[PDB]
């Protein structure tokens, strides 16, 4: 029963949810059995260790532990049974090997202290929480081992298997009940169904959804087939939600034959009507995951005739395009790294830039069975690409500036030596090899063998950005399972209470003065300030009345309803949210990041209300506290331009990033605090290339000198700033000379960046 | 306030605003000491009470006032309309009667204030703390007065006894509206109606407003207890032509609109008084609201009556006078008099399911509905109410059991319950019992915020019911095998 | 009749009736002729009204055509109309032949003689000069380019290079003097076009492109005239990257002419790729970067009229469905406004038409369904959508999409700046572009501020003309004082960042807060540094408004005295009836407006001498229908509305109101409601039309006013 209830609910389920399906599964059964303790405490730390607060002196900063790594063994160290684990930590001399082993789930050394020996899934739930503390990117392995230990290794044995849709579609499914195929973009599940009628010589209706024409003569084969027993098809059927609920109601009382099948191919979106959702049953089709398998439906999906054509440039042609098509749209998943947003870079697009190096290639190839390398039109292709098609949906300009680099990189007469290189460094020092074939089946077969071992190397990224992705994963599991599982009054009064507590009770407002109207840096901290108490005040008067509503004293009214109802479902109440703050961010993180920016507005109005705008300046404060930071920046500009009686056009920014105690206080200089730098780090302000996930500038230093119209030397880069890590919004630029024997290029292609926060 | 707009500033600067708010206790004390001194001019008796009267009337008001804020009900308002009221009450009770000793005189104060402030209160220790507050006013103001004639707690008046409105006992009231529910049940529909005191109250009071003119009714209270039924038998009883307008899903504003032309022009050609029944589930629409306060506060809606229905109207109307013996031929007199006859005829009596919030929402849209209407709480069947129900109910069948012993201790939900109580005795507590507790659950269940259906006194009335049906059978089929 | 000339698809069915009931009589059927065509307004008629000499324009441009048609031979309506249409392309096709040559007369040249290059300019049209240049340019530097041909050879596209800078040299000088404002409208579009193309030949230059077929210079966009070729219509070949078009030939009247921005160069060839794909473009991105007038500049260039379907609650689906199936039928352009404004549903039936229409354009790559009827498609049919975040499942796959993110806010000051004369273009719009950066950020929000690019533009052409105010005024006193008058001679000694701060400060501080105004002051002081301007004060009209204030018992003050602030916003309210015919003065009650503007009439009829007559009317206590007049259903009559009555009366010239000052001041709200009909008369047109048809010039005395209280529901419009 519970293998079974496994592999029909994960069949039509996505794939990064199998194992938070496969967990609940296992704490079913973990409860079912007898034998074993319930282990409430251990789960509930598991699922709730990162709202425990911690301090700044509750960190003994261990060595060989990051930040983090010594809240998480910290905060683990909170539960009785791992009390004596950072003793441990210190005294044991293979931890550090272990730490950063490559697959440390599978030999997770014993440190958890105990006077009995524990059952076998105590062990493994006891590594799940050492794992999550440790390493978090391989908690999705520990959840898979986790539960393999628990149900049986061959649990999720059927999962990777290919999808066994004959035996689905002959029985187990009712006739009535229609199968549904609900494939993310970019995918189509028609191919498998059609294969099966073939092989089942069962003859099917391909009926197209686009108008009413196609809603009459899909409602003519289904007349036809619920009593002639065939099967009908249906092509994206999510385009009407009102004719599919119709299309629901009539299926609901209709009697089929027995040998009738109805099959819907459908688009993943909220609009699909949820009567037809619970009333059939799904099939969720993704793209596997992998550069190789995207190189391969690519070339299956073009037609060899068009492939193969007069030109016998043209398939290295095609290949390159196929190779940077793959290339995009693989590193398309890791959305923070690899790019700024998650574009839709479908098929279209690789239909478009087909077409246009067709027309390109018989342009300049007037039926010539050869063409030098140079002749081809490369300034052409790379153009096109980079600004017309995968292009347009390009919206800010480090993307484009990004595609530019891999087109450059890519398209030019340099690609067609056996020399060439798609890659630098994959692993150590080996690096991809470009095929020298010159025709399309050397270049499938090149693809077929390829290593099967892709890394983030592979397709730019540094290694890290798997750790990255594996890490959100793990997360989204975390929040997935702790989102399964009147007291909820008294819950929420202990919460507000505790916010109360946190939050600073009261920010004091600027003292406006004519020589403060003057200053800029004055004006935009009083603005700052005045929006930063109105909503502190707005914020402690909705908590008061929260928890005098606990305490019965006052009725729910329709906006505190609302606001009860956000705060209980965890949701960020919209009242709250008057400044730029992350998507995903919930409320008790929202209200530590509320209580950091009032701490700090508290600390520069009694900064200014010491002094003036003299000691005004010399503060250093944190792009991330300040509500609009890009406001902060203007005003240094205006007030470096007022004292220096320039211009504001012909100024611009250098950055000199310096230690915190050894900085000094230029007269055109402001100190910034709590920038972190993506993929690099930098040493007398010279940047180099590094693994490290994220490295803390200790204090940024924001000069303002004229505009010199010397041209910038090659050994500087531009730098993106962003407020957050979803790098959905730009504050400003900085330049950065990176150190030698670097390629910017490398630099483009990796996603540096710097974060406010 | 509600249905109220802000006006522009522009039209505010050139119209500067006077606030005239309720006046002060000692402007009410004159403004109605002068009514009351014109008022027992007429029996020269108690002229030496008037001043005391009034002092006693505006410490009540002023008391009520600062007790029952707007802030818990809605309709928690007190101005000096019901003080006017009141004292028109008085006067209308006092005008027949020839001599009253100050007893009589202090029991119409007593019953006209229960009928005004503690008439629209919703909780019941809201009422008590009205009668505690109408007992020390009499004592204080009044101590040289016997207690227990004057206020007697049975107030009950009814002119339907004698040529007068003088007090009535409820027993006597009891047994008139027994032989007039049973001439009720012989003519028209034959359901039982069991008199507990609330019925007998709340038929005098739906009486008192059906007689006096342009007498529109609020009726609040839950579902099922019987506020379409009472009226329909005060509307019987007092020679009323009850009406309801059937609704449904295409019922639209263009029918509801050929009603009201239908019900006006029987109320106001014909000289055929008329009672209209209105209900929540009957009002789809929020014009038929805003066409309701404008019926109820003009006493006549232009919206009703154009063109070719105007002239039918006229005609009607002409007609009418005709037959009366009024004589007018322009269309404006005509309108006036068919105005009159309507406000003199039309007595609308609709009723509101209890919504605290809904008071809110339909007060919200509806100036005049909370307003030129009277408000009357009639709940639920109280705990003496469902008694009584099943006392009566569960009659014919023998349910007497001589081998019953006495519990030492007994629950006594029903305070009225016998000492020694008999087998059919208390198993009526036990159902009144059963009644308060899915009271209780249900009130648990919105406690803890999970759904909950409200409990209705046609629940009572289906238990009793299948009660009845399940114990015939079952001891028809265990008495023929015995 | 409808199929027939499908030009009136556009115009409602029951204006088809009135048309096909006015179908003998030409006067009335001006409006429509406004509605089908792109600028055209009416049709140039002999005193017979038998045959049609030519076209007009709004703003008064006409056509002469070769040979004219004549209605009496051809009575049906649709087959004159016909006629029209093709005998308008055949002559726009002649003179733009006509206007070729002459500029490849006056091209390849030295030197350029103002006088004849100013004949030339008012000899043809502003869209026929314009196209000349671009053709006469593109000839020459592909020739240039072919004798380049050989590798490495001598460069004449230097010589290309100084023939455009003199060309724009000469503009420049001809520009700074004052002209008809027809004849300013074309130098403007000339020196645009002229700085785009010095600016891309500078690029050529900089690339050392060599080959006429490299893509450097493929992807610019090149004009080639054929002269030879018969048929007049295939005459202009416009091609840019892959794609080739030929150019509507349609009149576009005059058009406000794009700047021709790098991004704006990007849309250009995101939309030619896609339509040469044969799929429509979206061009996506935030309100207010000229995405829609970037599809209407694309359209306008390729000589194809466009239609702006606003997308609000105005918005309608009959008139739309015949409006489309005319847009299908005849082969014009529609840019639709924002998107994502519709309903769902609203969206989801527009956007099942498009993808019906879509479809039927790849299919010719040829018929489709449009209201129950089969539509032949026409090859040159486009459409563009523009969101503002998407674009439905339905049309992904269709659609091509750009990022309109930001358009470049200093090349386009730049390039504007320079063709209003001004020097040292470059370090004034740098400048600007930042004020108005920290303006629309620094300064405290209101519903009425507009710090848009739109504001800018407006502020730069009003610089303009108070340039050219000050150099008439300074050649009036040298006439006075002396004889040596030469405009250079002035110019260059003339300070232009002082004519720049003194119209930012007459257009923008009027519209201020009393707070404000010490912000804006000092964002002058930082990005115009040491430079500041005094308004000239008018001392004769002080004398007269502290005469009126005391003939009214009102309060008169000078700066800090009492009253001070009231004198100098009657004084910016003179200002602005100076500059513009339509103003409102908004603020809370209790400010002062209505006397203000009252006084301020007195005081000008006591000083000019020019007698003041005032109509306060109020708009919403009055129906909007009776406000501007009532239709009869029958037999058409007008019954003027009190408004159409006013402006009739004072248009009549009865007794010498002309002479008179005019001022109808609408106290009272405001809402998009009547000033929709209002519109057209706020704008530099100056034309109020009526239902029944007729329209009315407004005299240059008549300043339409609006006293509001808040602007809460005024659009931004
Ligand atoms: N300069 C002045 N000195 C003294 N009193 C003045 C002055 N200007 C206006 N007032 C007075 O202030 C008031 C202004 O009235 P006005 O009708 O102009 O106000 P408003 O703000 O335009 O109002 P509305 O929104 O109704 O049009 C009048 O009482 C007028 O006498
Ligand atoms: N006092 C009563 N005695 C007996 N039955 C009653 C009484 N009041 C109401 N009922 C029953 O309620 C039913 C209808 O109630 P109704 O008047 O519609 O309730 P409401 O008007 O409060 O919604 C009738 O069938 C009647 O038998
Ligand atoms: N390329 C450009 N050159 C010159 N002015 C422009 C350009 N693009 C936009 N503008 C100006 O900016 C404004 C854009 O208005 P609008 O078309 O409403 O923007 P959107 O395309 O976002 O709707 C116009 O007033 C126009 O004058």
């Amino acid at each position: 029963l519970f293998q079974v209830a496994f592999n029909r609910v994960a069949r039509g389920m996505l794939h990064q949810d199998h194992i938070t399906f496969a967990m609940l599964l296992a704490r079913i059964k973990l409860k079912g059995t007898v034998g074993e303790p319930t282990y409430d405490a251990e789960f509930q730390h598991f699922l709730r260790g990162n709202e425990i607060v911690l301090s700044a002196g509750s960190t003994p900063r261990i060595q060989g532990l990051t930040v983090e790594q010594a809240e998480a063994v910290v905060r683990l160290s909170c539960l009785p049974a791992f009390k004596d684990l950072i003793a441990k930590v210190q005294a044991d001399e293979q931890f550090g090997i272990w730490l950063d082993s490559s697959s440390p789930e599978q030999t997770v050394p014993y440190l958890w202290s105990e006077e009995t020996p524990a059952t076998p899934i105590g062990q493994a739930i006891h590594r799940l929480l050492l794992i999550q503390a440790f390493r978090p990117d391989r908690l999705l392995a520990m959840a898979h081992m986790f539960v393999s230990t628990n149900l049986g290794e061959s649990f999720m044995s059927i999962m990777e298997q290919p999808l066994d849709l004959t035996h689905i579609v002959g029985t187990e499914v009712k006739p009535n009940t229609p199968v549904l195929m609900c494939s993310v973009p970019g995918y189509d599940a028609s191919g498998h169904v059609e294969d099966l009628a073939a092989e089942q010589n069962t003859q099917i209706t391909s009926i197209a959804i686009g108008s009413a024409e196609g809603f009459n003569q899909a409602d003519k084969a289904i007349n036809t087939a619920v009593k002639s027993g065939r099967w009908v098809m249906l092509k994206n059927v999510h385009l009407a939600p009102g004719w599919l609920m119709q299309l629901e109601k009539k299926l609901h009382s209709l009697q089929p034959h027995a040998c009738f099948r109805l099959f819907l191919t459908m688009e993943i979106n909220p609009k699909v009507p949820v009567n037809l959702l619970r009333a059939g049953r799904i099939f969720v089709f993704e793209p596997p995951p992998g550069v190789k398998a995207n190189m391969l439906r690519t070339f299956s999906s073009i037609p060899v005739s068009r492939i193969c054509k007069s030109p016998n440039e043209r398939a290295r042609l095609y290949f390159l395009l196929a190779w940077f098509h793959a290339i995009i749209q693989e590193r398309l998943r890791y959305a923070p790294l690899g790019w700024s947003k998650k574009y839709e870079f479908g098929e279209s697009d690789l239909r478009s830039a087909c077409d246009t190096v067709d027309t390109w290639l018989d342009d300049t190839a007037k039926g010539r069975q050869n063409i030098s390398p140079d002749k081809i039109p490369w300034s052409a292709l790379k153009t096109l690409m980079a600004q017309s098609i995968y292009g347009g949906r390009v919206d800010n300009e480090f993307d484009q500036r990004l595609l530019n680099t891999f087109l450059e990189r890519l398209f030019t007469t340099r690609s067609f030596d056996s020399e060439f290189k798609l890659a630098c460094k994959v692993d150590g020092h080996k690096d991809i090899q470009m095929p020298d074939g010159i025709r399309r089946e050397e270049f499938v077969q090149w693809v077929e063998l390829l290593p099967d071992t892709q890394t983030p190397s592979w397709l730019g990224l540094p290694n890290n950005a798997e750790r990255v992705l594996l890490t959100t994963q793990g997360v989204d599991m975390i929040s997935k399972m702790l989102k399964m599982q009147p007291a909820w009054m008294r819950t929420l009064h202990t919460t507000a209470s505790n916010w109360l507590h946190l939050i600073p009770q009261t920010l004091s407002h600027l003292k406006r003065t004519v020589e403060n109207i003057k200053d800029p840096l004055f004006r935009f901290f009083e603005r700052e300030v005045k929006m930063g108490a109105k909503l502190l005040q707005d914020v402690r008067q909705d908590l008061a009345d929260v928890v005098q509503v606990c305490e019965g004293k006052k009725k729910q009214t329709n906006y505190l309803r609302t606001l009860i109802n956000e705060l209980v479902k965890g949701i960020l109440p919209r009242s709250w949210s008057h400044y730029t703050v992350p998507a995903g961010m919930t409320v008790i993180q929202w209200v530590s990041d509320f209580s950091e920016r009032i701490k700090q507005l508290q600390n520069i109005s009694l900064a200014a209300a010491s002094g003036g705008a003299k000691e005004l300046k010399n503060i250093h404060v944190c792009l991330g506290g300040l509500f609009v930071p890009e406001a902060y920046i203007t005003a240094t500009r205006q007030y470096v331009a007022q004292a220096n009686s320039w211009s504001l056009e012909e100024l611009c920014l250098e950055v000199n990033v310096t230690t915190s105690q050894g900085a000094t206080l230029d007269a055109c200089s402001f100190g910034v605090t709590g920038l972190k730098l993506q993929g690099a780090t930098c040493n007398n302000n010279k940047l180099s290339l590094s693994n490290a996930i994220s490295t803390a500038l200790p204090l940024t230093q924001l000069r303002w000198v004229k505009q010199t119209n010397t041209e910038k030397k090659a050994s500087v880069v531009t730098l993106p700033v962003y407020l957050n890590f979803t790098r959905a919004d730009l504050i400003f630029t900085v330049d950065f000379e990176i150190a030698t024997k670097e390629d910017p290029r490398s630099f483009y292609e990796r996603g540096v960046a710097v974060l406010c926060t | 306030d509600p249905g109220r707009k802000p006006l522009s500033h522009r039209f505010l600067r050139h119209v500067p605003v006077v606030y005239v708010d309720y006046p002060g206790p000692a402007s009410l004390t004159q403004i109605y000491g002068t009514f009351n001194r014109a008022m027992l001019r007429l029996i020269p008796s108690l002229r030496t009470y008037a001043e005391p009267l009034t002092a006693a009337m505006v410490e009540f008001y002023t008391m009520s006032q600062e007790r029952f804020t707007q802030d818990t009900q809605p309709h928690y308002i007190y101005s000096p309309r019901e003080m006017t009221r009141w004292v028109r009450g008085i006067f209308e009770a006092l005008r027949p009667l020839e001599t009253l000793p100050v007893e009589g005189l202090i029991r119409i104060w007593a019953h006209e204030a229960l009928r005004l402030f503690q008439d629209r209160l919703v909780e019941d220790e809201e009422r008590r703390w009205t009668d505690e507050n109408i007992d020390t006013v009499a004592l204080k103001h009044f101590p040289n007065i016997d207690r227990e004639k004057a206020m007697s707690r049975p107030i009950l008046y009814s002119n339907w006894l004698s040529k007068d409105y003088i007090p009535v006992d409820q027993e006597e009231l009891r047994d008139y509206v027994k032989a007039r529910l049973k001439v009720f049940y012989e003519e028209e529909l034959d359901v039982p109606l069991v008199l507990f005191n609330e019925v007998l109250d709340h038929v005098l009071r739906i009486d008192r407003i059906f007689r006096q003119p342009q007498g529109h009714l609020l009726l609040i209270g839950v579902s099922g207890a019987g506020k379409t039924t009472l009226s329909r038998f005060v509307a019987w009883m007092n020679g009323l032509s009850v009406y309801q307008i059937k609704v449904h899903r295409k019922y639209t504003g263009e029918d509801f609109d050929e009603d009201l032309r239908t019900v006006l022009r029987r109320s106001g050609c014909k000289n055929e008084k008329i009672a209209f029944i209105m209900d929540e589930s009957n009002v789809l629409d929020s014009g038929f609201l805003e066409r309701m306060n404008t019926l109820l506060a003009n006493g006549e809606v232009p919206g009703l009556f154009e063109g070719d229905e105007y002239a039918t109207l006229m005609t009607q109307c002409k007609e009418g006078a005709q037959k009366e013996g009024l004589m007018l031929d322009s269309h404006e007199e005509l309108y006036k008099w068919f105005t009159s006859q309507v406000i003199r005829n039309l007595h609308v009596v609709f009723t509101m399911n209890p919504s605290s919030e809904g008071l809110k929402d339909r007060a919200a849209t509806s100036p005049a509905l909370f307003n030129r209407c009277v408000l009357n709480w009639f709940g639920d069947w109280s705990t003496e109410a469902l008694y009584q129900v099943g006392k009566e109910f569960t009659s014919k069948m023998d349910l007497e059991k001589p081998n019953y012993i006495v519990p030492d201790y007994m629950p006594v939900v029903y305070d009225k319950l016998p000492q020694p109580p008999s087998h059919r005795e208390a198993i009526v507590n036990s159902c009144v019992f059963v009644h308060q507790t899915l009271h209780q659950a249900n009130a648990r269940l919105a406690k803890r915020g999970g759904r909950t259906m409200a409990i209705t006194p046609r629940h009572y009335l289906d238990f009793i019911n299948h009660y009845a049906n399940l114990f015939h059978e079952k001891r028809s089929e265990l008495e023929e095998q015995q | 009749e409808r199929s027939s000339f499908p030009r009136f698809y556009f115009v409602g069915d029951e204006d088809l009736l009135e048309i096909i009931g006015n179908s003998k009589n030409v006067a009335k059927l001006q409006k429509h002729f406004k509605k089908m065509f792109a600028g055209v307004s009416s049709i140039i008629l002999n005193e017979d009204n038998s045959v049609v000499l030519g076209i007009s324009s709004r703003e008064g441009e006409e056509v002469m055509f070769k040979t004219p048609v004549s209605i009496t031979e051809h009575p049906k309506i649709n087959e004159w109309l016909t006629l029209v249409e093709k005998e308008m392309r055949v002559t726009l096709a002649k003179l733009l032949a006509e206007s070729v040559t002459e500029v490849e007369i006056f091209g390849k040249a030295t030197s350029i003689d103002p006088n004849t290059y100013i004949t030339w300019i008012d000899k043809y049209q502003a869209q026929l000069v314009v196209l000349s240049a671009q053709i006469a340019w593109s000839e020459n530097v592909e020739t240039a380019l072919s004798s380049m041909g050989g590798g490495g050879d001598a460069a004449p596209l230097h010589s290309v290079l100084s023939n455009v800078e003199v060309t724009l040299n000469v503009l420049a000088d001809s520009v700074l003097m004052e002209q008809p404002p027809l004849r300013r409208r074309k130098l403007e579009h000339l020196i645009t076009e002229l700085v785009h193309q010095r600016d891309v030949t500078r690029s050529l230059i900089k690339s050392k492109i060599d080959n006429a077929k490299s893509f450097e210079w493929l992807s610019q966009m090149r004009f080639y005239f054929d002269p030879k070729q018969t048929d007049v219509l295939q005459q202009l070949s416009i091609q840019m990257a892959n794609a080739k078009f030929n150019y509507g030939f349609e009149y576009l009247g005059v058009q406000d002419k794009l700047v021709q921005t790098p991004l704006t160069d990007r849309c250009y060839l995101t939309m030619t790729q896609a339509l040469e794909a044969r799929l429509g473009g979206s061009p996506f991105g935030p309100a207010g970067t000229g995405k829609t007038e970037s599809v209407k500049a694309l359209g306008h260039q390729l000589g194809r009229f466009v239609l702006v379907f606003n997308c609000d609650e105005t918005f309608d689906f009959q008139a739309m469905g015949r409006i489309f199936v005319g847009l299908c039928q005849v082969g014009a352009w529609g840019c639709f406004d924002e998107f994502n404004r519709l309903e769902e549903r609203m969206l989801s039936a527009v956007s099942q038409q498009v993808q019906c229409i879509q479809e039927a354009l790849r299919e010719h790559s040829i018929t489709c369904e449009l209201l129950n009827k089969q539509v032949k498609v026409s090859p040159d049919m486009a459409i563009f959508i523009t969101m503002n975040p998407n674009l439905p499942d339905n049309l992904k796959k269709l659609f091509r999409s750009l990022a309109m993110t930001k358009p470049d806010r200093q090349l386009i000051a730049q390039v504007m700046l320079y063709s209003q004369g001004f020097r040292t273009a470059e370090v004034l719009a740098n400048k600007i572009v930042p004020f108005f950066k920290l303006c629309d950020e620094q300064l405290s929000s209101q519903s009425h501020y507009d710090f848009g690019l739109r504001a800018l533009k407006s502020v730069l052409v009003s610089a303009g003309n108070v340039k050219r105010e000050r150099i008439q005024k300074i050649k009036r006193e040298k006439e006075e004082r002396g004889e040596a008058v030469d405009e250079g001679e002035i110019a260059e000694n003339l300070p232009e960042q002082e004519i720049l701060i003194q119209s930012v400060c007459e257009t923008m501080v009027p519209k201020l807060v009393a707070e404000d105004i010490p912000l804006l002051f000092s964002l002058l002081s930082d990005v115009f540094p040491g430079v500041q301007y005094h308004r000239g004060e008018m001392t004769a009209l002080r004398e007269e408004l502290k005469k009126v204030c005391q003939e009214m018992y009102l309060t008169y003050g000078d700066g800090e005295e009492v009253g001070g602030m009231w004198v100098e916003k009657v004084l910016q309210l003179y200002q602005i009836t100076q500059i513009n015919h339509g103003l409102m003065m908004v603020g809370p009650s209790g400010s002062g407006k209505s006397m203000a503007w009252r006084v301020l009439l007195k005081a000008l009829e006591r000083l000019e001498g020019v007698e003041g007559v005032a109509h306060i009317i109020d708009p919403k206590a009055i129906s909007k229908d009776h406000l501007y007049g009532t239709l009869d259903p029958n037999t058409r009559e007008w019954t003027d509305g009190l408004f159409t009555h006013v402006l009739r009366k004072i248009i009549d010239s009865v007794r010498g109101e002309l002479q008179k000052r005019q001022w109808i001041v609408f106290d009272g709200d405001v809402d998009p409601e009547w000033v929709e009909n209002l519109n057209s008369v706020l704008d530099d047109n100056k034309l109020l039309t009526l239902p029944n048809g007729e329209r009315l010039s407004l005299p240059p005395n008549v300043r339409i006013m609006f006293e509001v209280q808040d602007l809460k529901y005024a659009t931004l419009a």
